[PDB]
């Protein structure tokens, strides 16, 4: 892809467990650990925005076919994507979403899904960032660098970095149980 | 006449130098609204169960 001001920083704190600083990843067959470290840092990028968050779930969005095709297109990009407020009925197949009870593929009009998209590692919270760093540090040792105190210490450092992402998570968009939800809203309507 | 006046103004509780009246409720209102607010969150508290 291209060079990111922050990504450089990540790769190089994936590298901070062992080793020594790479410089600007910007070539394909190249220093073998940064390009390496990096394919762990977009593994757990794409792992870590798949948990489902409150800024990533972007809930009442729209999709639309082609014109011409007829045929909406699932993506890569379309991390895992449900519909608005139960049984989700929408599925990829052949890299295009699909009904499994209306039995068809091609779509006349729009649709209407909760979906994830992938973001970089930019374009995320500082808890999260700090939480994809060190658990692909985790997976960046294990796999190459076995030592198995550096393991101790990181397997810690991601519980205590989880503890802060999901007080980031309960923290943004306050949950009230009995003012804010669907069941019990209406149950104490005075 | 001074004293068959046929409009009767009634006022429940007197104070002195003031030219109404303040009702028996407001003595105990405070209490009354501290039932309210312990009485209102145990009907919410139940609509969570």
């Amino acid at each position: 892809n291209v060079e990111t001001a922050a990504e450089l920083s990540a790769v190089n704190d994936i590298l901070a467990s062992i080793g020594e600083p790479p410089v600007s990843t910007l070539e394909g067959d190249a220093n073998a650990d940064a390009a390496n470290a990096r394919r762990i840092l977009n593994k757990i990028n794409r792992q870590i925005q798949s948990r489902g968050w409150t800024f990533n779930i972007e809930e009442g969005i729209t999709l639309l076919p082609d014109v011409y095709s007829n045929l909406i297109v699932y993506s890569d990009d379309y991390l895992s994507l449900m519909s608005t407020s139960g049984q989700s009925i929408y599925v990829n197949r052949g890299g295009y979403v699909y009904d499994r009870t209306s039995q068809s593929d091609r779509f006349d009009s729009g649709i209407t899904v909760n979906i994830i998209r992938l973001r970089d590692y930019d374009e995320m919270p500082e808890c999260f960032r700090y939480w994809i760093v060190t658990k692909a540090s985790r997976q960046f040792n294990n796999r190459f660098f076995g030592a198995p105190e550096v393991e101790g210490v990181l397997q810690e450092e991601e519980d205590e970095a989880r503890r802060l992402c999901m007080e980031y998570e309960m923290d943004y968009g306050g949950y009230n149980m009995l003012d804010g939800d669907a069941f019990t809203s209406g149950l104490l309507t005075r | 006449p001074k004293e068959a006046c046929p409009y009767i103004p009634i006022r429940m509780v007197r104070l002195d130098g003031e030219s109404y009246g303040r009702s028996y409720i407001e003595e105990y209102l405070g209490d009354l609204r501290s039932l309210e607010n312990l009485q209102e969150a145990i009907v919410k508290m139940s609509m969570i169960s």
